[PDB]
């Protein structure tokens, strides 16, 4: 049968879901979220042409 | 209906840009600013009234096309707020741009196209050309970056309302090519080993000239050591490139200062050309009615347009002025054929007044400078050149010539590329400038100068860039304009080295243009 | 204890995602001719730093893949 229903059959919904990765992460989400801006940084790489050497 | 009303109305809206571009005040502005509110009312009242209409079941051809065109308001289906901020995040960008001057805070300033350009496109100094270069980038990029993502939003809403698919699909539409995108990129690739060997020679020549501590043998050279702002057409100034310095290598520098040579009779040179080519001559009252020539005070014009027609039948204006200069003479053709073309099909209806796709207009514009260029021509006008006797001078003569109309190719392809892939939600706002400069590393062969960090939006130096025009027109023209040539130059009876044929009273080579041009949209 | 945790769990996982994504969008863009031959690996690392944020310790030249 096709993926649909064994996604449905596992879990109920025959979507691809990111909700439970986020929901699994929470604590650590909000924890360094709170840290980085306690430390006052910049989320992403505005250097982008950036190389070591 | 539509017809009667819409002559009057773009009439009218065409004399209040003139009186904007010549006369630039407090009043032009606001008169142009309640003119385009005015005029975004009725195309979308019109538009509207031609929604209750349907294309597919109507059985003609003409009117379907016109009822086909007019089915989208373009930029007057967002509603009041959103068409209101739109209209001002355009005006505020093009306000900002147009007036954007980089310079030392010593106290001297410079403005883009009076002397920055010529600043570079005349200096030969590494450190005077990067801060230029750097500069004008920082200063119009940041200034830009501010509502960019606001117009990017807006224009998609505009395309989504109207029908089509993130103003991808919108300006693509244009040319009614399903294939457009392969076919232009076959194009490209079909190109690309003239292109290769031009930039392997241009980067041997900067190499030998700077020496190998900014340009190496292997890697891009450097976007700004070219002549340009931006290297669309570089190194126009070839004297760093020459192949083999000749003597009878023309000048072009000094034939047209020694007989005074002002704009009015260069044009006037030029409309005999195209009388003599057998096409309708324009109407006398566009040389004594319009403006050609510099100014008598500071504020002349916008930075750079082109060719303005009031699409009332009798004004045909051009509003171009270089001072004197040989690229004067290929701009100058340029807007001549560009005005033609305007004029040739005054006898159809206003609603496909337009061309038969964008490119072509440049392409018949251009086609006739570059049968002119020719060392032949020339040499039948002013100049002592050695037309097609040497060897030697022609194959200066096409460097010369392809130094331009190539390395032109991938930059009108990148641009366009570029703001397809922001438009059509492919690049997110945070490296709006990165994939810029991906492309200018992967379809053109140049680098930047200085790291160019994120907050820099080197996109918006271009005027293209700000003013909402699809570049990628000017890329068919470059293109397609040399398939031109050919086909006239059968037209003269012989082929021989095509690259120095020329078109001059072939009078079945103007009618053939014409039985074609004068078709416009229809 | 559960910050400690979590940490480790996420560099095992959320660090393994966007290599995940890039390395078959890569090979996809690959397959249909988007990326020829001349510039295997300016493609491959322009996407590294698209997506995963990485760049090249070293000049990366072509003809090295
Ligand atoms: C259907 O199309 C035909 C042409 O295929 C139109 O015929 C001419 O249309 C132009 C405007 O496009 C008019 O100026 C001409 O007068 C028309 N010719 C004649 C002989 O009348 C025709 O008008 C179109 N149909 C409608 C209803 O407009
Ligand atoms: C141009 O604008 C000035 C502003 O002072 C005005 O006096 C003048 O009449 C205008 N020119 C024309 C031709 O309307
Ligand atoms: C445009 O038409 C609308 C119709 O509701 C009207 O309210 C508005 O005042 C008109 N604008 C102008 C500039 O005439």
């Amino acid at each position: 049968r096709p993926w649909p229903e064994a996604m449905q059959l596992i879990t109920g919904q025959p979507n691809m879901s990111a909700s439970a990765m986020l929901s699994y992460f929470k604590p650590l989400l909000d924890w360094l979220r709170t840290e980085n801006e306690l430390h006052g940084e910049k989320l992403g790489w505005p250097q982008y042409n950036w190389t070591p050497n | 209906e539509y017809d009667r009303t819409s002559q009057v109305v773009w009439n009218e809206y065409a004399e209040a840009n003139w009186n904007y571009n010549t006369n630039i005040t407090t009043e032009t502005s606001k008169i142009l600013l309640q003119k385009n509110m005015q005029i975004a009312n009725h195309t979308l009242k019109y538009g509207t009234q031609a929604r209750k209409f349907d294309v597919n079941q109507l059985q003609n051809t003409t009117i379907k096309r016109i009822i086909k065109k007019v089915q989208d308001l373009e930029r007057a289906a967002l509603p009041a707020q959103e068409l209101e901020e739109y209209n001002k995040i355009l005006l505020d960008m093009e306000t900002t741009y147009s007036v954007a001057t980089v310079c030392h805070p010593n106290g001297s300033c410079l403005q883009l196209e009076p002397d920055l350009t010529n600043v570079m496109a005349t200096s030969r100094k590494y450190e005077d050309l990067l801060w230029a270069w750097e500069g004008w980038r920082d200063k119009a990029g940041r200034a830009i970056l501010q509502f960019y993502p606001k117009y990017v939003e807006l224009i998609n809403q505009a395309a989504r309302l109207n029908g089509y698919v993130d103003a991808g699909d919108s300006w693509r539409s244009m040319y009614e090519t399903p294939s457009l995108e392969q076919d232009l990129e076959r194009l490209f690739q079909e190109l690309q080993p003239l292109y290769l060997n031009l930039h392997a020679y241009v980067r041997r020549a900067l190499h030998r000239h700077y020496g190998a501590q900014h340009i190496n043998l292997e890697g891009p050279i450097p976007a700004h050591l070219l002549g340009n702002m931006w290297a669309q057409t570089w190194s126009n100034i070839y004297d760093l490139v020459v192949p083999f310095p000749s003597a009878p290598s023309m000048d072009t520098t000094e034939a047209m200062l020694k007989q005074g040579w002002t704009p009015r009779r260069m044009f006037k040179e030029a409309d005999d050309f195209f009388t003599s080519l057998g096409l309708l001559p324009v109407p006398p009252e566009f040389w004594n009615k319009s403006m050609l020539e510099k100014p008598t005070d500071g504020r002349e014009v916008v930075c750079h347009a082109s060719a303005w027609d009031f699409y009332n039948g009798k004004d045909f204006r051009i509003k171009q002025c270089t001072t004197v200069n040989l690229e004067d003479l290929v701009v100058a053709h340029h807007e001549m054929g560009h005005i033609q073309y305007f004029m040739q099909y005054k006898d159809l209806p206003v609603a496909l007044r337009e061309g038969a796709n964008p490119g072509f207009h440049e392409a018949i514009g251009d086609v006739l400078a570059l049968s002119v260029s020719t060392p032949k021509h020339l040499h039948s006008l002013n100049l002592l050149s050695s037309e097609g006797g040497s060897d030697e001078h022609d194959i200066n003569f096409l460097m010369k010539m392809a130094l331009d109309k190539i390395a032109f190719i991938p930059f009108s392809y990148l641009v366009d590329q570029w703001r397809w892939r922001v438009f059509d939600g492919s690049i997110t706002k945070e490296n709006y400038n990165q994939e810029w400069w991906s492309l200018r590393l992967k379809y053109q062969g140049l680098c930047p100068p200085v790291p160019r960090t994120q907050g820099d939006f080197d996109p918006g130096a271009k005027f293209h860039i700000p003013s909402s025009v699809p570049y990628i027109r000017y890329f068919v023209s470059f293109i397609i304009q040399f398939q031109f040539h050919e086909a006239l130059c059968q037209a003269a009876g012989h082929t021989g080295p095509l690259h120095k044929c020329d078109i001059y009273q072939s009078k079945e080579a103007g009618q053939r243009l014409a039985t074609a041009m004068k078709l416009g949209f229809s």
